[PDB]
């Protein structure tokens, strides 16, 4: 469902930018250093590098004029997310939902209400429990203690690392030693999602009845846990090599293996 | 360089006749004439001949629906199917240098149809359209009902698929119809603008559905009924006929001539027809606009003869009566020896002019090579035409005033007479 | 005839019409600015720093 | 020898759609060619396909499968659509080719 | 081969009688023939007060001459099996006869008798007056012709070409024996006429029979002079005749054409062949090569559509006409204009290659019979001042290529203010401005 | 009937070059279009600035 | 206009064709629950976000 | 559908409200304020964000 998918990738990118600029607002140590590390990456773009960066900062370093514009952005983007979400669902309604067997469900459709209004409300409380259990019984489990210290430009924290949900990308970033290649590699780690619709070779829609693709799928998921883990570790042996392996297999699996195994499976169905 | 060529005409072992004439025209026109039509239809498969007519562009075993149309159009060619109640012609035209190309599709369409169910299913709603445009001419509606009132079978069958049958014809029926009629002994491969050896090498080493004469049409039983259609139209079309003469019949020429004597179509634009006894007769009868002509059809084992009359509702009475009195007056020796002379000329001219058309010529040639196997020279057909006494004509007329009449009328018949009031 | 030439060369094919607007803007700006600034300074002789600057400009 | 056949029959069982009572062709993603192909299917084949699918979706929402007895056997899987689908693709490639020339 | 057959076509013989009349013919080996006189007259030559005269004259041309009254005349033609027909357009009129070559001379005499001695019987005129008035009401229900009339009415608004051939209700209710007499005496004259014949006829025997019945000689230099007509100004504009009670809408759109003499007309015709025509009874349906045809089919865009290139001496009309249901006018128009833009910007050698073959077959098909061959001669002379053989047409048509179609089309279509005529339930078709915009950028 | 219908007179609005019914209006067309398009192209430049 | 106001109204009609009478596959699993959670997630972030922004 | 201005799920919206949208032929200048209000709004939001950043 190409458009529903592409608007979805846009939702993801906007969500990341939002969380990124939101993270700076408390102005703790990781707030400032994360902002500093990441935004400096772009001064590596050729010719227009330093310019774009200094423009974004509103000066020569992450400072007050950066904070005020990040607050403005953080307040704004969520509304763009809400807007684009409407588009997401609009494109979606053009086709309706896909289903787990990947075959036409026109022969068996049911009204959203009460079936899914109830299923979704139930799904809401099932998730909401672990959420609140965390926010109430372990408030700081996921946060960096470094952020309980006011930002200090003259004291680099020993381990500048992101929030769990960015770790996997941080790992890929550091996998390519070379400021420019790493930035591209970083960008690509998410932009890769725009290519998925073009790498589908299977004659079937889902992986429900595709055992080879299913294991490749769980390899990928495991691959991402590894990158997440690598992203939280210092840049040293054995983490450095493991990092490059997982970063390399990440792109191989999506760009090469998935489309290849898909074709292979088409042959094994005598197609 | 090019000059006077001669109209060759072979006949293969299977009975497949091949006519041919090279007139060095920059364009060719090949055709496949066949003895088939709504005449061979049964109450069971009515309309199948009609649908077959529209099915000419459907995929065949050699070419696809797509390639047929694209392929022909590519060389600026054409492909069409004309047909009567008892003959079907599949012809194509194109510049001389493309004959071989256009030929493939022609050959494919007539001898290798596939009638794929889906293609056939999508095509049927088209009979509804095709038929609707045709019936815009009241002319066509009464003729349908005429053959229905004039016969109990074969020829009584409509030329346009009946309504109740649209969407019910099947690939099986199409196939059976073709297998049982499109047989080498019922087909002729005519072809103007081509060398005979060539058109012959094609017919043989290529045509395959063959042998026999398959299904044979039931005899044309005459009914003599009267079908009337009340539909409001300000103009009433009426046609009163009687069993006429068959084709290849000696009695044919007699009627054809009685046709022109009574009048068969105007020769002068917006002009009155004085040479038309029938026209002139009715003219003296009514005062308002109208039209009247001599109707004459010659079939394999029968024919119909009479008059056809368009007229304002309130005057259909006077107009049809007049058309009658003018036929009786003719059966009672009301025919000058001159009238017979004028007619014979109009007939010869009409015939001769009706062949200047590539289409008209091919039709002429092939019509014979199918219901004969020979080409009656123009001088011979001339000799046959004038060799018609003034008596023959008055006899033909008699046969009408005497024979059992069948009538077909449609419009605001509120003042139209019934066959038994004539 | 300029209008005809203009039409044929510039305004007929949409590609050239866009090229004319761009090239036209680049030239219009350069000229329009110089002109306006020209006007503004004349209407304000000896009032702008540009004007009095020389008096203290002398290292 | 019978290698390709050992593999296929293996993948076939590994895939598992036969546990829903679906034929291989029932599992095809309905792109443009497949849609045309389906329109050409005879009524009976079409209604059977429809039931098989409706049945599968019902099993799927129930999180069940058919009893081992009802599973489609590798060698009894009828390739009811492959014939039509091939012709549709053949026709399409002809046009594509021709519209290029 | 095709090439050769074209060369071996008997030449057209043209010779001029000192009185200004031209006699042309193509002798074939046919026992039947057609001879007639094509006149450079029509409604364009009429004026605001005699508009409809040439048509009124067309209704009398057959009701007898002075030498032989009505009954006598008809009876003489009928009795010989000859067919007498004719017509009258905006810039051309013709009266021709179909008979056996054997009567070629008796025919010629009848012709000359008609154009030169029309009786113009006072009692007849009052009768044809009522007849013409009915033919107007009949033709009024022919949307296709109502549309092309309106197209002219506006495309050439304020000029001679803006008038219909039949004339006005007033002109017809009042035209006089004089006006008709005058019209004839003013327009039917040797220098402006052509006696053409085709079939089995001897050019000689023809011209001899000609000199004999087309004697009338001129004295002054004026009589030998063919009058040049005042040029008609084209106007990009529209006329919308709306009647939602009509079942289908008709729409015709056109830009100004070059006029007979221009070689581009060859390319223009090739262009129209690429777009072609359609109608719900074409069996090719969705596989037709015409892109517009295919679209019309796929999307049920119209009941029919045609492209045309109507030429005139000094101008013309290059456009298209279509019939559609109220709710598909917009898409049809949209696609149609789209195809025109394709012509100017992206024609393919493949397309022209095919358009050319279709055109060849077309020209050849226009010479199928004696009447159609005779109609060609009458016209070729009257418009090109000579006969253009198929061999020549073919030569010209073969020189046309993609690159050339694009340039010519761009030159006549691209960014031009078109003339638009719409009749019927046309609410969905709208705005001249929008249509004008469909005139540029593929 | 439609034969009695004619286009009103637009002399009150016609541009000078197409005022005369006996003159080809094509000759002055690139002029009329060239002018109006010149205004437009200028509006664009003003706006692009 | 129409019988029930859930279809006629220019707004409810939207709420109906996307959250009530909207045709859904009968067999979609729990993995299809994340869209709505994402939507609710978003409403909640915006809400708590504004409340924090005010201080 | 023939033109992509009607088929597309988004352009279709832009078309049915700013291009092919049926408007009275005689509306005056008093009907120009809705669009100005819209433009006015886009401009306030724009200049507002630019100011909010400082
Ligand atoms: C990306 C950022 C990285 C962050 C870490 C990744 C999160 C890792 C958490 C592990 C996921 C827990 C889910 C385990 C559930 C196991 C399970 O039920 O699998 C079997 C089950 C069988 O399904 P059917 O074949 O249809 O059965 C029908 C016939 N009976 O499979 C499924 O449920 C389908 C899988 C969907 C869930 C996948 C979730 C993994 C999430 C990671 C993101 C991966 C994508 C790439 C993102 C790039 C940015
Ligand atoms: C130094 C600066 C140089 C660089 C600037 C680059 C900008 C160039 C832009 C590309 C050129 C534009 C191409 C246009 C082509 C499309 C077209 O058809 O013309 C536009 C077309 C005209 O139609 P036709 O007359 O029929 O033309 C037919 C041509 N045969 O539509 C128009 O009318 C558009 C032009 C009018 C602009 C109106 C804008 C009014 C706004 C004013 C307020 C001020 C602006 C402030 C901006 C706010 C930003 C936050
Ligand atoms: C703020 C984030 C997003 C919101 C609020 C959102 C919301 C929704 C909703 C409510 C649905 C319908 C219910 C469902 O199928 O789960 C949906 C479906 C879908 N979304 Fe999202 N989505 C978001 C992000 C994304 C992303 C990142 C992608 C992928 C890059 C995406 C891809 C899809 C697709 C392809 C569907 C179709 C589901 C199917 O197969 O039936 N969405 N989304
Ligand atoms: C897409 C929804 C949003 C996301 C993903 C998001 C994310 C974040 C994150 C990651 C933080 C830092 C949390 C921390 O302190 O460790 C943050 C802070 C903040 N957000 Fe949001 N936010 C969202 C929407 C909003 C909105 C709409 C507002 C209000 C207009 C807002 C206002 C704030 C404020 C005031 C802070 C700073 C105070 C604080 O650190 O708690 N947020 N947000
Ligand atoms: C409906 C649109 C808006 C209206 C009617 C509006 C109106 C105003 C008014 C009346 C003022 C005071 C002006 C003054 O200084 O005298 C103001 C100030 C301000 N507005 Fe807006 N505003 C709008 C939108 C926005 C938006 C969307 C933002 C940015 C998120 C914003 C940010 C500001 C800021 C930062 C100020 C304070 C600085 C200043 O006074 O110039 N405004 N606005
Ligand atoms: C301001 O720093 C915010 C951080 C954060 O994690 O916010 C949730 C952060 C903290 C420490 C170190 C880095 C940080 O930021 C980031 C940002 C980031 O952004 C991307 C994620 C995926 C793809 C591309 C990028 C980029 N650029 N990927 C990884 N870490």
């Amino acid at each position: 469902y190409k458009e529903t998918w592409n608007t979805g990738v846009i939702l993801l990118l906007t969500l990341m930018a939002t969380a990124f600029v939101g993270y700076v607002l408390p102005w703790g140590q990781m707030s400032f250093w994360g902002a500093t590390v990441i935004t400096n990456l772009f001064s590596a773009i050729p010719y227009i590098g330093h310019t774009l960066v200094e423009w974004a900062w509103g000066g020569f370093s992450v400072d007050n004029p950066t904070l005020t514009r990040f607050f403005a952005l953080h307040f704004l983007l969520p509304f763009a997310i809400a807007g684009i979400t409407i588009i997401h669902l609009t494109f979606l309604h053009e086709s309706g939902s896909n289903n787990p067997l990947g075959i036409s469900s026109d022969s068996d459709k049911i009204p959203f209400h009460p079936y899914y209004s109830f299923k979704d409300i139930l799904g809401l409380t099932l998730m909401l429990t672990p959420f609140l259990t965390l926010a109430l019984f372990s408030p700081n489990l996921l946060g960096d203690p470094e952020n309980f210290t006011p930002a200090n430009p003259l004291v680099t924290p020993p381990h500048i690392k992101p929030e769990w949900y960015f770790l996997f990308a941080y790992a890929i970033l550091r996998s390519i030693p070379n400021k420019l290649g790493g930035v591209l590699a970083l960008a690509a780690s998410v932009l890769i999602l725009f290519l998925i619709p073009f790498l589908h070779k299977s004659k079937q829609r889902t992986m429900t009845f595709r055992p080879l693709s299913q294991t490749l799928f769980w390899l990928l998921v495991a691959n991402l846990l590894i990158l997440t883990w690598i992203g939280s570790q210092p840049v040293e042996h054995p983490f450095i090599i493991i990092g490059q392996m997982a970063s390399l297999s990440y792109f191989t699996i999506l760009l090469i293996l998935f489309p290849t195994i898909g074709t292979l499976e088409n042959k094994m169905l005598n197609y | 360089c090019p000059g006077a060529e001669d109209l060759e005409i072979t006949k293969l072992p299977n009975g497949l006749i091949i006519a041919s004439l090279e007139n060095f025209s920059p364009a060719s026109r090949i055709g496949v004439f066949i003895k088939a039509g709504s005449r061979y239809e049964t109450t069971a498969n009515l309309g199948t001949a009609h649908l077959l007519r529209l099915a000419s562009p459907l995929t065949t075993k050699g070419a696809s629906s797509f390639r047929i149309t694209r392929g022909i159009e590519a060389v600026g060619g054409s492909l069409s199917v004309y047909s009567t109640r008892e003959k079907m012609t599949y012809c194509v035209e194109c510049l001389r240098d493309h004959v071989d190309t256009v030929m493939e599709y022609l050959l494919n369409v007539t001898t290798a149809p596939e009638f794929r169910p889906w293609e056939v299913t999508d095509l049927q709603p088209q009979l509804k359209v095709d038929k609707a445009v045709a019936f815009q001419s009241p002319q066509v509606g009464v003729l349908e009902n005429l053959h229905a009132a004039a016969y109990k079978t074969a020829l009584a069958n409509p030329l346009y698929c009946p309504d109740y049958r649209i969407g019910k014809i099947t690939s099986e029926q199409l196939h059976h119809f073709v297998q049982n009629n499109f047989t080498s002994a019922r087909m002729a491969l005519v072809g103007i603008g081509v060398k005979h050896s060539d058109l012959k090498q094609v017919a043989e080493q290529f045509l395959n559905i063959r042998s026999g004469a398959g299904t044979s049409s039931a005899k044309a039983t005459y009914w003599g009924g009267e079908i009337r259609e009340q539909n409001g139209h300000s103009l009433v079309h009426a046609a009163v006929v009687t069993e006429g003469a068959a084709v290849g019949s000696a009695e044919a020429n007699a009627f054809s001539v009685l046709q022109h004597v009574l009048g068969a179509g105007p020769l002068i634009k917006r002009g009155s027809s004085v040479t038309s006894k029938l026209y002139q007769g009715v003219a003296k009868a009514t005062t308002q606009p109208f039209d009247a002509s001599a109707f004459n059809v010659n079939y394999s084992d029968s024919g119909l003869f009479g008059f056809y009359t368009i007229s304002q509702a309130a005057h259909a009475g006077e107009v049809i009566r007049a058309a009658m009195n003018q036929l009786k007056a003719a059966a009672q020796g009301g025919v000058t020896e001159e009238d017979v002379t004028k007619a014979k000329n109009q007939l010869k001219a009409t015939y001769l002019m009706s062949v200047e058309t590539a289409q008209g010529l091919l039709n002429e040639i092939g019509s014979e090579a199918l219901l004969s196997g020979t080409h009656t020279a123009p001088s011979v057909v001339a000799q046959k035409i004038d060799s018609v006494t003034s008596a023959d004509v008055v006899n033909a007329a008699k046969k009408f005033v005497s024979g059992k009449k069948s009538m077909a009328a449609s419009g605001d018949l509120g003042s139209t007479p019934f066959l038994d009031e004539l | 005839a300029l209008l005809r030439q203009a039409y044929s060369a510039l305004f007929r094919r949409t590609s050239t019409f866009a090229l004319t607007v761009v090239l036209g803007a680049v030239l219009f700006e350069r000229a329009f600015d110089q002109g306006a600034d020209a006007i503004f300074e004349h209407l304000n002789e000896g009032k702008l720093w540009k004007h009095i600057k020389h008096k203290y400009e002398a290292s | 020898g019978r290698l390709m056949d050992r593999i296929r029959k293996w993948y076939y069982n590994a895939a598992g759609f036969n546990k829903y009572g679906l034929m291989r062709d029932d599992t095809l993603y309905e792109d443009d060619d497949v849609k045309e192909a389906l329109k050409r299917l005879p009524e009976d084949l079409y209604n059977e396909r429809m039931f098989r699918i409706k049945r599968a979706l019902d099993l799927s929402l129930k999180h069940r499968i058919l009893p081992k007895e009802q599973w489609v056997k590798y060698e009894e899987d009828k390739p009811y659509l492959e014939p039509y689908l091939k012709e549709v693709i053949r026709e399409r490639l002809e046009r594509e080719a021709w519209n290029k020339k | 081969t095709y090439a050769q057959t074209l060369q071996n076509i008997p030449e057209t013989n043209v010779t001029t009688l000192d009185n200004g009349l031209r006699v042309a013919s193509e002798e074939s080996s046919q026992p039947t023939c057609t001879v007639g006189v094509w006149i450079g007259a029509g409604s364009r030559y009429e004026n605001e007060k005699n508009n409809g005269a040439g048509y009124f004259v067309e209704h009398l041309a057959f009701k007898g001459t002075k030498k032989r009254p009505c009954a006598a005349f008809e009876k003489e033609v009928e009795s010989m099996g000859a067919h007498f027909n004719g017509y009258t357009s905006r810039e051309q009129t013709a009266f021709y006869i179909k008979a056996l070559s054997k009567d070629m001379p008796k025919v010629v005499e009848l012709l000359a008798d008609v154009v030169q001695n029309c009786a113009l019987e006072e009692s007849q005129i009052e009768k044809e007056r009522g007849v013409i008035l009915q033919e107007l009401k009949e033709m009024d229900n022919d949307m296709t012709n109502v549309t092309f009339d309106y197209l002219h009415a506006t495309a050439f608004q304020g000029t001679a070409l803006a008038r219909t051939v039949e004339g006005t209700t007033e002109n017809i209710k009042h035209l006089t024996r004089a006006d008709l007499a005058s019209y004839i005496d003013t327009h039917f004259k040797a220098p402006r006429m052509v006696l053409a014949a085709a079939g089995g006829i001897s050019h000689k025997e023809l011209v001899d029979a000609a000199r004999q019945h087309f004697s009338g000689v001129s004295f002054t230099y004026k009589e030998d002079a063919v009058p040049i007509l005042p040029r008609c100004r084209f106007t990009g504009s529209e006329i919308r005749a709306r009647d939602d009670a009509l079942p289908v809408a008709h729409v015709a759109l056109a830009v100004e054409g070059p006029g007979w003499a221009d070689p581009d007309n060859v390319v223009l015709h090739v262009a129209n062949a690429i777009i072609g025509r359609y109608d719900r009874t074409f069996g090719g349906g969705k596989h037709l090569s015409s892109r517009l045809a295919a679209l019309a089919v796929e999307h049920k865009l119209c009941h029919s559509f045609q492209t045309f290139n109507t030429s005139y001496s000094d101008t013309g009309l290059f456009g298209f006409h279509f019939v559609a249901d109220p709710l598909s006018i917009d898409d049809m128009m949209f696609c149609a204009q789209g195809e025109w833009m394709r012509l100017c910007t992206s024609t393919t050698e493949s397309e022209v290659k095919r358009a050319k073959n279709h055109l060849r077959s077309a020209m050849v098909a226009q010479l199928d019979g004696t009447t159609p061959v005779c109609e060609t001669i009458g016209s070729h002379l009257l418009n090109y001042g000579r006969r253009i053989s198929l061999e020549e047409w073919d030569s010209r048509i073969s020189a046309v290529d993609a690159r050339m179609v694009r340039d010519v089309c761009s030159k006549y279509i691209y960014d031009k203010c078109p003339a638009l005529a719409a009749v019927g339930p046309i609410e969905q078709l709208l705005d001249y401005n929008r249509i004008r915009s469909g005139m540029y950028w593929i | 009937v439609h034969n009695d219908v004619t286009v009103p007179d637009f002399s009150a609005y016609r541009r000078e070059d197409v005022m005369d019914a006996t003159t080809s209006s094509q000759t002055s067309s690139e002029d009329r279009k060239g002018f109006s398009y010149l205004v437009t192209a200028t509006a664009c430049v003003a706006t692009a600035y | 206009m129409a019988p029930n106001i859930r279809k006629s109204h220019p707004l409810l009609k939207m709420i109906n064709n996307s959250l009530i009478d909207l045709p859904a596959p009968s067999n979609i699993s729990a993995w299809w629950n994340f869209g709505s959670l994402l939507a609710v997630c978003l409403m909640t972030q915006i809400l708590t976000g504004l409340l924090l922004a005010m201080h």
